């Protein structure tokens, strides 16, 4: 008798479940649904962003050709050969290179996106940086930049390890269609 | 909770929060006995922008 | 729901941080105004190398040179042209003059001449600014007046004291705190940017 | 008697600070266990969205010019 009970709370407890589990599941899909929602907002958004900081603070253009940020007077060479300031053009690369990182940190704040290479707008001021020093530093921002180029799903075709400005073009441009989407 | 916490059994004072940003209000830990059992409870204390937070912004599912 | 919370977290981040002040953060250090934590000004207790001051003047030149374009302001005597390192001032009835924003360092803080007129002309800059706000709003004013033939920067807190923003003929405290109040006029007209164009 | 915890335990007081090396966004969904290779050369991550990741640990040491999974199997 008892185990007639059981059998008779237990079948109730089997449908419970089974339609408490549907109200999860439809409750999760519309959940993820507005979800998607804010992810397209925050993507536009982000966007927004971007494009406004491009195009009244940092606009990159292009000038072998060179390229320029917040203006043709600080351009970097596509090639990234920027052997001239380890050997005006190093005011032209200190310029372009602060620019770039101060921007790249933005982008990263912007975006949430954590950047793999510490580098601070600051390490492209102060005294001309050594050769040895100057290089890792450049390093980092083409780290940092591809790493956002590769979080926004910019079309690896076109990136390069070397061009720093170039890949921020690419990163910025409306053509980059999921620029400010938090995906993996 | 996504945070990354360090429990120093031999020491519980020591225990710290590893993942989290420093803006979170700190904690402390008391090693207490509840039942007899010995319990360490954390407790809540009463350039750029800021560094973007390092940690996990969902569940973090395993260490 | 983390997802989303923390989506929603970012969606408020990104409408109160509009993008000039995800640039340029503009706040008072000890006596120095600072921008992008560059100290813009020099003490005799604390030496703010001129790598330092020169990078602080490039986020300056930088800041107003943004907020002019976002304003669609042409300045009427000078082209703000940000080098981040060396930013400087071009006159546009004389190209000839160049006015760095920037000094090379060493005693030419006592002998060279050129900075303080570049330094002086952006002040000029800085009242065209402050007109050109003024005149699209009577409600909005800046805390402190500018004087661009004699280069001084008034603070209205005081009793009327002005400091010449000029290096020579001039003491550190009163440069840098001239240099602290242009900083705060900019630091409000980008508050006035941000209030103006954040909604639209 | 002897019976080993880890094969390889922490360094002698240990205490982690927490500075991010790596972060890995390569699964659609949820990671649901990591598992580090008994001689800690390699740590995999199984997911919801069906992969499983294998990762060289040697790979995230300071060396970081492409943190990537040596291996994906789906």
């Amino acid at each position: 008798q008892k185990l007639y009970s059981r059998a008779q709370r237990h079948q109730e407890k089997k449908e419970k479940i089974q339609r408490h589990n549907r109200k999860l599941g439809d409750l999760v899909e519309k959940k993820t649904i507005d979800l998607r929602s804010h992810y397209e907002r925050l993507a536009n958004l982000r966007r927004s962003h971007i494009l406004e900081l491009t195009s009244v603070i940092f606009p990159i253009e292009e000038v072998d050709t060179s390229i320029s940020i917040t203006g043709p007077w600080i351009s970097l060479p596509n090639n990234g050969d920027y052997s001239a300031y380890y050997s005006n053009p190093a005011y032209t690369i200190s310029a372009a290179l602060c620019y770039a990182t101060q921007l790249v940190n933005i982008l990263s704040h912007i975006l949430d996106v954590n950047l793999p290479k510490k580098l601070c707008n600051s390490e492209f001021c102060g005294e001309n940086l050594s050769k040895q020093k100057f290089t890792r530093a450049v390093k980092k921002l083409n780290a940092n930049i591809l790493y956002l180029c590769f979080s926004q799903h910019v079309n690896l075709d076109q990136l390069q390890p070397l061009h720093t400005l170039r890949n921020l073009m690419y990163l910025v441009s409306p053509s980059s269609e999921h620029l400010g989407r938090s995906g993996p | 909770d996504m945070k990354i916490r360090f429990w120093d059994l031999a020491y519980p004072e020591r225990s710290y929060v590893v993942a989290g940003s420093t803006s979170s209000p700190s904690v402390s830990y008391y090693r207490k006995i509840i039942e007899g059992t010995e319990v360490v409870q954390e407790i809540q204390n009463k350039r750029g922008p800021e560094s973007l937070p390092v940690g996990h912004h969902d569940i973090i599912t395993d260490v | 729901e983390n997802q989303m919370r923390y989506a929603q977290t970012q969606l408020d981040k990104l409408k109160k941080t509009n993008v000039f002040n995800a640039t340029f953060h503009i706040w008072h250090s000890g006596q120095f105004g600072t921008i992008n934590n560059f100290r813009l000004g020099r003490l005799p207790s604390v030496p703010v190398e001129w790598n330092e001051i020169n990078a602080a003047w490039g986020q300056t030149v930088l800041l107003l040179h943004a907020l002019a374009n976002k304003m669609g302001l042409k300045f009427q005597r000078y082209r703000l042209v940000p080098y981040g390192n060396h930013s400087y001032l071009e006159s546009l009835t004389d190209k000839s003059k160049e006015l760095p924003l920037y000094c090379s360092g060493g005693l030419r803080f006592f002998w060279d001449n050129k900075f303080d007129h570049a330094m002086v002309a952006f002040l000029d800059c800085v009242q065209q600014f402050k007109e050109e706000v003024e005149k699209g709003e009577t409600r909005f004013c800046l805390p402190y007046r500018m004087d661009v033939e004699k280069g001084k920067i008034e603070d209205t807190g005081g009793s009327g004291g002005s400091y010449s923003i000029k290096t020579q003929f001039n003491s550190e405290e009163q440069w840098t705190k001239a240099l602290k109040f242009m900083l705060t006029n900019l630091k409000w007209g980008l508050a006035w940017v941000s209030s103006q164009f954040y909604n639209k | 008697e002897n019976a080993e915890w880890e094969s390889k335990p922490p360094p002698p007081g240990w205490r982690p600070k927490g500075l991010l090396v790596a972060h890995l966004h390569e699964h659609k969904s949820a990671v649901n266990r990591i598992r580090v290779s008994d001689e800690h050369s390699l740590f995999a991550t199984c997911s919801n969205d069906g992969t499983v990741k294998i990762w060289n640990s040697q790979k995230m040491e300071g060396k970081t010019t492409t943190t990537r999974s040596i291996l994906t199997y789906s």
